[PDB]
RNA sequence: UGUGCGAAAGGGUCCUGUAAGCAGUAGAGUAGCCUUGUUGUUACGAUCUGCUGAGGGUAAGCCCUCCUUCGCCUAGAUUUC
RNA sequence: UAAGGGAAGUCGGCAAAAUAGAUCCGUAACUUCGGGAAAAGGAUUGGCUCUAAGGGUUGG
């Protein structure tokens, strides 16, 4: 019923997956657990952050990660040949006024 | 057995709750929590304490004056038991509580009348000086609106208004970034 | 939950639910003390194998009061109606 | 600064509180009580320099006068301008009463 | 009693009486407006 | 294929302690302009007051939610008298 | 970090805790008169708005 490609945005709740976590691991923790959860939300192992997403996970430093984060989450055809994924998912961070009280919705097409 | 309250704060006081502190001119203070424990040991003013009952009262943010306050007391003098006056008084506890609420909600809005014209004025400024953030079509959106207008006969102050309709009841929001291609 | 001398009607369950377990929505059993197991666990209640010695045993359990406040922290209302009547009104009941 | 500041919250290290401070300043049977309490020769100055509002013994009445110009002294001062906490107002920002007949 | 006589009394007097589209629109445009200087906001955080 | 699982969200329950911003004949005093003082006035000014038990957090080993949204599903592999 | 107690610990207060900058009051025995001495024991310290003192040049 959903095609291959589509986009929908997310609200991720970082707090809880970061908690009690090395301080200086919480970011790269958190690189981490954002690529998983758009593994388990699309169903593709091959996730490629935006650097502007990197920027606002790193934004307070190594453990100034912030609690909730909204992402857009694309699933896109990997066109290059000789590709062991057919699919992959491209996760970009959104300018929404506050991340909270959002629910997850699906970005329209055009 | 009764319900104490707090000698800090003022929280009703159960039965195991909290930690009671005895000194020796004869005086004994009942505490609900550590936290009202460890303030009165750091000597801190209740009436100073923003989240207390004290300081509730004495900023007149609780209903202090009303009729229906008149009805709880220490009663120093015991009655003779009478079961006509303990079912009685058991309906007049739910007849006070019912009108306290009601009472305490009107006194609540007349605390709380004037922010409908704070805001009103505030949002008149923030409008006056920020016209240019409303709203507003696309040029290409406008010039196929005026197109349309011309080949059907119809108005382009009528089009756009609908165009304007649409946009807003469609909100989108803009992602940062975007993927460079490889090569 | 509800006693002889405390008329409030009300349900062995805390406010907020029993933490980390939820709500006691069925026939329940008051235990003096503590039994061996944690949360959620599986107990096993045994009649004694023995008739019993003690006085304990013989004695009638009159409840005057059962605690129902929240065990997620320092919990001092019994019901979410008696935290409405002590807090009073809220910002949030008037934007409601 | 504080001496010893990590046990300061201890029973064992506790200060007179500012009611009963209202109290000796009212009566001075109160004070006579609290001062039958302390022995006079381990006094600093044989306790005959005393502040009541600070509920504080010193060593000699230029050091009293002395403290009197600080600010701890006007803290209290200002305090007790204000008024202590007690229980009548505990009562009254509950809105209960006693019933004696 | 006297509870019962003063609480009619004060419902007809109207102690418990409960009571603009320009000003809705007004404050949906601020609130708009609000919106948009926060977006402003991420924009300057983020570069 | 369910009283399902997951991600959000709403409600609750707790923790802290009253957010940003705006306003105020609150504010020790100081300096200008003139009615030369009659909150004279305007300006700055720790702090105080109101909007505001508000703002923020809340499962990571808290609770509830067929009836608030979105998604997932009857696989794949290996072995067995 | 730790309630209450405060060396009961240990061969032994080992280790730790406590003290600490600056301003002011004050400072014993002994002494080779130089010291002891920061002896000891005390009062205080933020922010803001002010006030006062401490200079140079020019002008009759
Ligand atoms: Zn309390």
């Amino acid at each position: 019923a959903i095609a291959d490609v589509v986009a929908r945005e997310y609200t991720i709740h970082l707090h809880k997956r970061l908690h009690g976590v090395t301080f200086k691991k919480r970011a790269p923790r958190a690189i981490k657990e954002i690529k998983k959860f758009a593994q388990k939300a699309m169903g593709t192992s091959d996730v490629r952050l935006d650097p502007q997403l990197n920027k606002k996970v790193w934004e307070q430093g190594i453990k100034g990660v912030p609690f909730r984060i909204r992402v857009r989450i694309s699933r896109r055809r990997n066109d290059e040949e000789g590709a062991k994924e057919k699919l992959y998912s491209y996760v970009q961070a959104v300018n929404v006024k506050n991340p909270k009280g959002l629910l997850t919705s699906v970005v329209e097409e055009e | 057995m009764r319900i104490e309250n707090c000698f800090f704060c003022g929280r009703p006081a159960w039965p195991s709750k909290g930690i009671t502190f005895m000194r020796n001119d004869g005086k004994a203070f009942r505490f609900c929590r550590s936290k009202c424990h460890k303030n009165f040991k750091m000597k801190r003013n209740p009436r100073k304490l923003k989240w207390t009952k004290a300081y509730r009262k004495n900023a007149g943010k609780e209903m202090v004056v009303d009729s229906t306050l008149q009805f709880a007391a220490r009663r120093n003098v015991p009655v003779r038991y009478n079961r006509e006056l303990w079912q009685k008084t058991l309906k007049a506890m739910e007849r006070i509580s019912e009108i306290r609420a009601r009472r305490e909600r009107v006194f609540y809005k007349k605390r709380m009348a004037g922010k409908r014209a704070r805001e009103v004025a505030a949002a008149r400024k923030l409008v006056a000086e920020n016209e240019h953030l409303l709203p507003r079509l696309r040029g290409s959106e406008k010039r196929r609106l005026a197109e349309l207008a011309a080949e059907r006969g119809v108005d382009v102050e009528e089009l756009e208004r609908e165009e304007l309709a649409k946009l807003a009841s469609k909100k989108k929001s803009k992602a940062f970034g975007g993927e460079v291609r490889r090569v | 939950a509800s006693t002889e001398t405390d008329l409030t009607k009300k349900k062995i369950t805390p406010m907020g639910g029993f933490v980390r377990y939820g709500e006691v929505n069925n026939d329940y059993v008051m235990i003096k003390g503590s039994v061996p197991g944690v949360k959620k666990r599986i107990m096993t209640l045994r009649k004694s194998l023995f008739t019993h010695t003690s006085r304990k045993a013989l004695e009638k359990v009159e409840l005057k009061w059962i605690d129902t406040s929240s065990e997620f922290g320092h919990g001092a209302f019994q019901t979410a109606a008696e935290k409405k009547q002590f807090m009073g009104t809220l910002k949030k009941d008037l934007q409601t | 600064g504080v001496f010893a500041k990590r046990t300061m919250t201890k029973t064992r290290r506790r200060l007179r509180d500012l009611d009963q401070i209202e109290r000796d300043l009212r009566s001075p049977r109160h004070l006579q009580q609290y001062k039958e309490t302390k022995a006079a020769e381990d006094l600093p100055g044989l306790g005959l320099y005393y502040c009541i509002e600070c509920a504080k013994w010193f060593e000699s009445e230029t050091s009293l006068v002395g403290h009197r110009k600080g600010k701890p002294h006007k803290r209290r001062l200002k305090q007790l301008k204000e008024g202590a906490y007690t229980h009548e107002e505990a009562m009254a920002a509950i809105g209960y009463r006693i019933d004696n007949g | 009693q006297a509870l019962e006589e003063e609480e009619e009394r004060l419902e007809k007097e109207g102690f418990y009486d409960e009571d603009d589209e320009e000003e809705e629109e007004i404050l949906q445009k601020a609130e708009y407006i609000r919106e948009q200087h926060a977006l402003i906001r991420n924009e300057a955080k983020m570069r």
